């Protein structure tokens, strides 16, 4: 389950 | 002649995408007038996604931690705001290329086309079913979050989807452009699962038409109720074939028996709807 | 995650769109700087074109007897050239919107994405494969023609089809942007036919990599084999011969998933005997061919 | 065979 902005 | 799936010209929404960037964290953004809309998460940090305080998250930031880029064009962010999942980002300058455009919450069954973007750039475009389960199968990697589902009617630009995020099944939820989610998930990563997906009874019926042009046993076989507003809906393509709604709807119990392509699938297609058959085929 | 046949972004191809009316004769054109580019049996009547000689119908023709719409605006021909099937009208004034653009022709194998135009307005995008055949298995009306397909690298759109013509099966046929016809066909209604179509063998190898990468698995097997002795059993399925370069341009796909070239040959083999058992790969029931290496590379990974 | 210009 994976919030699909780029984190960095 | 011929019958493929088919997105809308994807020139008027790849106008209005920015890259919105909050610390490092960085996503898509859908600049309209004076606003950019963008997935609430873009306020989020790697440590901090398990369960978040959107709320509190949102408290400690200014107008000057949101950076949008449109081109290389900087816009000043003047305001901000969240409904629901979405920040509102006020910006000094309207959108030029701004097309006509209303947000509409699309029903399970209907389709949109998804302008995949990655720092808001778009790089391609696919026709997606919002499914009835509330998800979409979608094509999605890291940074594509704030990509716009979309129909164009007129060419008044209906925005019906934004992205967020993707499941374990290798699917994928997202909001209507008022933050609202579609089905009971939320911007989390916490374990969710997807509904039991149906198949989609009026669009695997208006495709079979299509076919030719080149009751309700369904809930034995996983396919959701047929409605009265279907069958009225459908009625244009059951008059082109002279094949009548019902008399299509027979047809469909041999099939589901031992059913080698049709319109080069050997599977009934449901992503597709009865507006999708009328607009290419006799369209 | 997932894999989905995705278009190129059509905004910049869409700028360029226009009508060409000659007569009450009207198809899409391409308008690039001061060229518009379109199919030349706009210049036909429906009475002359079972036989026309196009070098006169064009003789015949005069810069005023060209209208072209570029939304709200007429452009004014100041000039005009035949170059194979296509017309070339020189116009007063240079897009505006001009993209950076080639003009490439691509080989059977290759993808490219189609913007569907009527009456120079753009009606849908959707992706294509050029056939062994050297056809297109689209979805295209009357007034359709001039319709353009193209990829985009960054910035720079290469346009390697326009479309001219419905072959009696259902299938298109159309030029490259310098007008010569993909495969044996000809602009006027005489009696064509398709060569029998090849399979893009390579194309569903890449698309069996890109099912892997996305789960499915089932299909594969700890049988391996011989080129040649693959070969010999893919021209027993229409299957288009396996070249060694064909082995090459999968030596990505092969890295990513550990799974050897050869490897996944004997994986399609033993598809092909036995078929599907009424499963799926990545959510068809059949075998799909319309996706190149780059096509799944460009979804799959960043 | 079937050219997809207009002709009416």
């Amino acid at each position: 389950v994976k919030l699909q902005a780029v984190f960095r | 002649s011929g019958f493929r799936k088919m997105a809308f010209p994807s020139g008027k929404v790849e106008g209005c995408m920015v890259q919105v960037t909050c610390g490092t964290t960085t996503l898509n953004g859908l600049w309209l007038d004076d606003v950019v809309y963008c997935p609430r998460h873009v306020i989020c940090t790697s440590e901090d996604m398990l369960n978040p305080n959107y709320e509190d998250l949102l408290i400690r930031k200014s107008n000057h931690n949101f950076l949008v880029q449109a081109g290389n064009v900087q816009l000043r962010v003047i305001g901000h705001s969240m409904q629901n999942c979405v920040l509102k980002l006020k910006v000094d300058t309207a959108n030029p290329k701004t097309p006509k455009y209303k947000f509409v919450r699309i029903q399970p069954g209907q389709t949109f086309s998804v302008l995949a973007c990655y720092n808001g750039s778009p790089s391609g475009v696919y026709q997606c079913a919002m499914r009835p389960n509330f998800t979409i199968k979608g094509s999605f990697l890291n940074g594509s979050a704030g990509s716009v589902g979309f129909n164009i009617d007129y060419d008044c630009v209906s925005f019906c989807y934004m992205h967020h995020m993707e499941l374990p099944t290798g699917v994928h939820a997202g909001t209507d452009l008022e933050g609202n989610f579609y089905g009971p998930f939320v911007d989390r990563q916490t374990a969710q699962a997807a509904g039991t997906d149906t198949t989609i009874t009026v669009n695997v019926l208006a495709w079979l038409y299509a076919a030719v042009i080149n009751n309700l046993v369904a809930m034995k076989y996983n396919y959701e109720p047929l409605t009265q507003d279907h069958v009225d809906i459908l009625g244009p393509l059951s008059a082109q074939t002279g094949i009548a709604v019902l008399d299509m709807c027979a047809s469909l119990k041999e099939l589901l028996q031992n059913g080698r392509t049709i319109l080069g699938s050997a599977l009934l297609e449901d992503e597709f709807t009865p507006f999708d058959v009328v607009r290419q085929c006799s369209g």
